[PDB]
């Protein structure tokens, strides 16, 4: 859990 | 979300749409695992609403999402309709999620986890981008 | 007006209790969490919604979003369901279930 | 409250009712419910 697959990109 | 920002597709793999009869995004929701969803109490969700996931763009015609049905909806008892406190609903499937790359659980704390504030958290959803 | 189609994410701290009750005053139980007022904000649609923080590698749900400014205010806190005071009755869910 | 009785989506502040600046982040396709005196509730639809 909490762990994408997709990771996540921010600002 | 006002001023947020638009997220690589399926990188939040927990984000689930809550849907109506009607095919209304009312609110959001997150896969806790493949059977079950954690959402707002007050969001009122019935076992006639829908949990979408797997999703992105709403508008789209061509991607493959999971339109899961609802067995059953627990409310907490304790949420009070005044003061908004214990505002949890818990949502059991009847159509299990199908766990992969793009959809997935998020993790639950513990009941004695502290998260310090000033800490930097992230929030998604489907919510307005101006009101 | 109408809800987005594409998914927006946001960045913002979280904040204690007692500086919340600036903003909020009373209305800010124990088992609420508020994080925003730093030019971000939950709007419309995004209740239920998660507010995810890191834990030794990964994303855990600290708060699901509740409720806030009428406006979206954002330079006003939204307000979230404080999680760990709530995952003692998510698991006796899970269980009786 | 102040001299008069405030409706279900009203707060009292300074001797005086007024609608609630709260609002629960739900989406409403047609908003949120009114209440006798105009007010909008805070987290229940029309």
């Amino acid at each position: 859990c909490g762990v994408p697959a997709i990771q996540p990109v921010l600002s | 979300i006002v001023n947020g920002e638009e997220a690589v597709p399926g990188s939040w793999p927990w984000q689930v749409s809550l849907q109506d009869k009607t095919g209304f995004h009312f609110c959001g929701g997150s896969l806790i695992n493949e059977n079950w969803v954690v959402t707002a109490a007050h969001c009122g969700v019935t076992t006639s609403d829908v949990v979408v996931a797997g999703e992105f763009d709403q508008g789209s015609s061509s991607e493959k999402i999971q339109k899961l049905k609802i067995a059953k909806v627990f409310k907490n008892s304790k949420y009070n309709s005044l003061t908004i406190n214990n505002d949890i609903t818990l949502l059991k499937l009847s159509t299990a999620a199908s766990f992969s790359q793009t959809v997935s659980a998020v993790c639950l704390p513990s009941a004695s986890d502290d998260f310090a504030a000033g800490t930097t958290c992230v929030t998604t959803g489907w919510g307005l981008t101006r009101y | 007006a109408n809800t987005p189609d594409r998914l927006q994410q946001a960045s913002l701290p979280l904040l204690s209790n007692t500086n919340c009750k600036k903003y909020w005053g009373t209305k800010i139980k124990d088992a609420m969490i508020c994080a925003g007022a730093s030019g971000v904000s939950s709007c419309m649609g995004d209740s239920g919604g998660p507010l995810v923080c890191k834990k030794n590698g990964a994303w855990t749900l600290v708060g699901i979003v509740s409720w806030g400014s009428s406006t979206c205010s954002t330079s006003t806190p939204g307000v979230y369901a404080r999680v760990t005071a709530l995952v003692n009755w998510v698991q006796q869910t899970l269980a009786a279930n | 409250c102040g001299e008069k009785t405030c409706s279900p989506a009203q707060v009292c502040l300074n001797n005086e009712c007024a609608c609630t600046a709260i609002r629960c982040m739900i989406f409403c396709p047609n908003g949120f419910k009114v209440d006798e005196n105009g007010c909008e509730y805070p987290c229940t639809c029309a």
